[PDB]
């Protein structure tokens, strides 16, 4: 192995990293992250400017941290199948 | 080349005669036992 | 000018004389158009081809529907902590698994629901299951990106398949072949000899997460269906894709293989629809359930069985594509109304019990009303000719 | 009129009275094997 | 170069793709039913040419406004 | 006169009487154009396809199924 | 080397955001500038490969391709991408107005063919009969106007075929028309307005037993649940 | 009311039951 | 009488064309484009009435296997109104968009 890495190169293009109890959160966030960012885009309609991806992960992260201070987190303005998505994510996390 | 990618289990385990191969379920009558087991465990 | 006067026949003989009943209500009484002046020559011609080609859809969309028993909550099994995410049920149709979001593979007997041994060892969420008919093991995966084999007989894990950028959405088993497939969200569906834990096949077509898997043992043998709304067909043997779908509008969520037709259904956001292998032709549309669909399972009697994200379960007659039940599922005592939702389900190896993995740390089983007695279990009612679908 | 006192409060309805009386209620917490 | 030059050229890096030797990537569009045959061949001679009164505008615009400090120097 | 293949083939009067074949902008490559869908009438379920008579949804026997695993 | 610092920036940008369509565009353009050619087409080409559903790109394309006079590439490419994305109709206008006003109106009949061949919505069919009625040419619009009225069985679309018969001029056909508008929406599409237009065409044409005949059939036709504006027009008819 | 100001054919999707 | 129809046009347009979606969008440009054409020069009936004197076979307005509409190749006018048009256009878009 020595000699190959020698001669050779890194080949550190297109291996994997194992999760080694240091990557768990960082990786168990994305695995969320991309969650809901894949239901997002199915339960909005088509033509519906589907440009509105950040704002309801930030609206995620918020209620997030107020479930974890003990705060009502109630939006005026957030429509019903959002509002209801969120919830059900932040519930699996504080279970977790 | 990497100490997990060594040669390991390399004798593949096929199921033998009494542990469900294909045959022996084709054989058997499945909807006949589900429901003696369902009406076995009703009457605990 | 009164060139010719009293319309009072015409305006009888031109409506009345013709086939009296309906036959797709826009049929343009073919020989009454032939008298005007125009262009006859071509545009006829298409119009009469148009004409047929409406006339054998309208009537083409109208089968009898059958009756099919209507089903009903049995058992509700809680144990798990966290959603329910697989289910797989052993070929000799005694006992199932379920993977979770509690990093744990439960397996259950399935006629009594009691909770045999629980496994450990995967970090993440379980995402897809499958018992190996011909082996005696029980392969995982899980976004914690490792895809493990477990001996049944010690129980234990034995191998390791590695190769995965990302996370790991859905395992299926090549029912000929010591081979598995695996695909997740590094938008490649990866080919894995069983024995060598060697990826022998990267099929890298699609542009986002593969998130459904189906494997056979015809050509097409792997079909994939990812975030794209695209449906891949491919070549095992070679690696390549032969057709690609686009019919969806939405990520297809949903792949199942019909037992026993040699037809697959699909199912996304906005509709279910079902195709013929060798070519991959479209075959119509289950429409009505309005739901972001998670799974398609079809029985042996022609059934299938659509679970929708917000808990819409919607059984259907595969031959007419009629929604002959509405169900909803209701959450157990703790839950939220948000966490109403389904996200794996399984027919068993007989077809008469209907296992569901809930979003709710809950496994629900259905069966058919035992009665059944058509005349006091009637279906939705079946409505014909309203109008041509849209297409 | 009684009082319910917080440890004794419970907030959602029993599994039978929400699932019915004909269904299978199992809560399997414990391993049998 | 005002009073006498070396020609004093630019200095890349080692590593460097260079972005004008070729073209990054060189994509073709795809042949299509109708032919463009002379679209591009007929006037070579401006694929050039276009280049060359483009080059030449923008150096004759860099001139008059490195000289439209001494005109605009008061206002 | 030295033009050679500078434009795709002009579009055929396909053998369905069809005036013209677009289709063969999307059979352009992918090594399996005779299975590229590319009309209206790949919308139409089969079972209303005008002309098509018996679609046997049947598996293909046995000698594909051992063509195929030993292929 | 100031093109080279631009295009070393904008490759950078697109090889660190892939999917930020917005740096394409931008390539397109900056590059477009000044090199008209060859790599504009290679930039635009890629970023079609990283998405080609982005339909703003394609008209940008498309657009940068009439700039600069190339209209057989122009072509070429719309005839891509509408055998790519058949069901967007931002494609078909674009590539039907171009060959309107290119003049090569032989062109733009077979891409209306092309595109009547997915049964567009009403827009496309009534642009098809605008686009020919532009060039008089009434003996086939009244072919399109008789696919439209298959495929579209409406009444609003029979009394436009109606009151085109009537511009273009002509008794028998628009009386006929009518006729056969009868027997083809047979009793449980004719609602009142069909009726009232088939009657105030004959008041037009100053033939009154027509009109009052057409009246009677069309009052003991219906029940009376529904007849208030069938007999309010023919009220004003018996007394007019 | 202040809390209640403050805050063929074929149909769209739906999803779930709101409390607030 | 005819003032005020061409007045009832005004109005009944005026209250048609006062963002939804793409699918109208597209319509809405399209014939917003075409309100802008010209049409009818001299080209098109000169080309209608001298070669169909001599029509041996096929019509001109034949397209079911006609061959020349794939060289259709326009004259200078054509391309340079084409060139003009969108200018004008995209000159709109930015002054509309500030």
């Amino acid at each position: 192995n020595l000699l190959a890495r020698q001669f050779e190169g890194r080949h550190s293009t297109g291996v994997a990293k194992q999760i080694t109890k240091q990557r768990v959160d960082s990786h168990q966030d994305l695995e969320l992250r991309a969650a809901v960012m894949n239901d997002i885009l199915d339960m909005i309609p088509e033509g519906i400017r589907q440009g509105k991806s950040k704002t309801i992960l930030q609206h995620l992260s918020e209620a997030w941290r107020c479930w974890k201070a003990n705060i009502p987190w109630k939006v005026p303005g957030l429509p019903a199948p959002i509002e209801n998505m969120i919830l059900r994510y932040v519930k699996s996390k504080a279970d977790w | 080349t990497s100490s997990r990618a060594l040669p390991a289990h390399l004798k593949l385990k096929y199921r033998q005669e009494s542990q469900g191969t294909e045959e022996e379920v084709r054989k058997q009558d499945l909807r006949e036992a589900l429901l003696r087991a369902e009406a076995a465990h009703f009457a605990t | 000018t009164v060139r010719a006067d009293s319309e009072n026949p015409s305006s009888q003989v031109i409506t009345k004389f013709s086939d009296p009943n309906k036959k797709i209500a826009g049929q343009v009484s073919m020989q009454s158009l032939e008298k005007i002046k125009g262009v006859p020559e071509a545009a006829h011609r298409i119009a009469g081809e148009s004409q047929a080609s409406l006339v054998k859809r309208t009537l083409a969309e109208q089968i009898r529907p059958e009756w099919h028993a209507p089903w009903t909550l049995m058992r509700v099994i809680s144990g798990h902590l966290g959603w329910v995410r697989c289910v797989d049920v052993e070929p000799g149709n005694q006992w199932f698994c379920t993977g979770a979001g509690d990093r744990t593979i439960k397996i259950w007997d399935l006629a009594s629901g009691v909770l045999k041994l629980t496994l450990t060892g995967h970090i993440a969420t379980v995402r897809g299951l499958a018992v190996s008919p011909r082996h005696p093991y029980l392969f995982s995966c899980g976004e914690d990106k490792m895809v493990k084999c477990w001996d049944l007989e010690t129980n234990k894990v034995i191998r390791h398949y590695h190769g995965h950028l990302s996370g790991v959405y859905a395992l299926k088993l090549h029912p000929t072949l010591d081979v598995l497939v695996t695909a997740g969200r590094d938008a490649v569906a990866r080919v894995w000899d069983m024995r060598t834990r060697q990826n022998v096949h990267v099929l890298s077509g699609h542009k986002s997460t593969v998130a459904s898997l189906a494997v056979q043992e015809f050509d097409p043998q792997v079909v994939t269906g990812s975030m794209d709304s695209t449906i891949r067909l491919w070549d095992l043997a070679a690696g390549k894709t032969l057709t690609t779908l686009t019919h969806h509008k939405k990520t297809v969520r949903a792949l199942s293989l019909h037992p026993d037709e040699f037809t697959f259904a699909s199912g996304s956001s906005d509709n279910i629809k079902h195709w013929k292998f060798p070519e991959g032709a479209f075959m119509g549309n289950f429409e009505g359930h309005n739901a972001i669909v998670n799974t398609l399972s079809i029985n042996s009697d022609n059934v299938m069985f659509s679970g929708a994200d917000n808990g819409s379960m919607c059984f259907w007659d595969w031959k007419s594509g009629h929604k002959y039940q509405e169900l909803q599922s209701v959450v157990q005592p703790g839950s939220l109304d948000s966490e109403a939702g389904i996200f794996a389900s399984s027919f068993d190896k007989t077809g008469l019990r209907l296992i569901t993995c809930e979003a709710d740390k809950s496994v629900k089983i259905y069966k058919q009303v035992d009665n059944a007695t058509p005349e006091t279990h009637p279906n939705l009612p079946w409505t014909p000719s309203n109008l041509r679908r849209r297409y | 009129n009684a009082v319910v006192l917080h440890e004794d409060k419970q907030y959602y309805p029993s599994a039978e009275e929400v699932y019915g009386s004909n269904v299978d209620i199992m809560v399997q917490e414990q391993d049998t094997q | 170069k005002a009073a006498g030059i070396n020609i004093k050229l630019f200095r890349r890096k080692k590593n460097e793709m260079d972005y004008n030797a070729s073209i990054p990537f060189e994509k073709k569009p795809a042949i299509g039913f109708y032919d463009t045959s002379e679209e591009d061949r007929q006037n070579f001679r401006e694929k050039r040419e276009a280049d060359q009164k483009i080059i030449e505008n923008g150096i004759r615009n860099n001139e008059m406004e490195s000289e439209g400090r001494k005109f605009g120097h008061f206002e | 006169r030295s033009a050679k293949s500078a434009g795709n083939t002009l579009a055929l009067q396909v053998t369905s009487s069809g005036a013209v074949d677009y289709n063969a902008i999307a059979r352009q490559g992918h090594e399996h154009g005779e299975l590229v869908q590319a009309s209206f009438r790949d919308l139409i379920p089969l079972r209303a396809r005008l002309g098509v008579g018996e679609i046997s949804l049947e598996k293909p026997s046995d000698e594909q199924k051992q063509e195929v695993a030993n292929k | 080397e100031f093109q080279g610092r631009k295009r070393k920036e904008f490759e950078d940008a697109i090889r660190r955001n892939r999917l930020a369509m917005g740096h394409w565009m931008r390539y397109g353009q900056w590059e477009l500038d000044q090199k008209e050619f060859a790599r504009a087409r290679s930039v635009f080409e890629r970023a079609l490969d990283v998405d080609s559903t982005y339909i703003p790109l394609w008209l940008k394309y498309i657009e940068c391709e009439m700039k600069n006079r190339n209209i057989n590439h122009a072509r070429n490419l719309f005839d891509r991408a509408v055998t790519q994305l058949p069901r967007v109709d931002k494609l078909w206008y674009k590539y039907v107005y171009m060959e309107e006003m290119l003049g090569n109106i032989t062109g733009c009949r077979q891409v209306f063919e092309r595109w009547l061949k997915w049964e567009p919505d009403e827009n496309c069919w009534m642009s098809y009969i605008r686009m020919e009625r532009r060039y008089h040419e009434n003996e086939r619009a009244r072919g399109i106007y008789e696919r439209f009225v298959v495929v579209h069985p409406e009444v609003t679309n029979w009394l436009r075929w109606a009151r085109f018969e009537e511009e273009c001029g002509n008794a028998a056909n628009v009386r006929q028309v009518y006729l056969a508008a009868i027997d083809a929406l047979g009793q449980e599409f004719l609602n009142e307005r069909f009726f009232i237009a088939f009657a105030k065409f004959e008041i037009r044409q100053k033939e009154y037993e027509r009109a009052r005949t057409i009246f009677k059939y069309a009052i003991d036709f219906m029940p009376r649940s529904k007849s208030m504006e069938l007999y309010k027009e023919y009220t004003h008819f018996e007394k007019q | 009311e202040q809390h209640k100001r403050r805050f063929e054919k074929d149909k769209s999707i739906k999803t779930w039951n709101y409390q607030p | 009488i005819e003032e005020s129809e061409k007045w009832d046009q005004r109005l009944r347009k005026k209250k048609q064309t006062i963002f939804s979606d793409y699918h109208s969008q597209a319509s809405k440009d399209y014939n917003r484009g075409i309100r802008d054409l010209k049409p009818d020069y001299e080209k098109y009936d000169k080309d209608k009435k001298e070669e169909k004197s001599k029509s041996r076979s096929v019509a001109l307005y034949d397209e079911a296997e006609r061959l020349d509409w794939v060289s259709n190749k326009p004259d200078k006018e054509h391309v340079e109104r084409l060139v003009e048009s969108i200018k004008k256009q995209d000159q709109r878009r930015l002054k509309n968009t500030k």
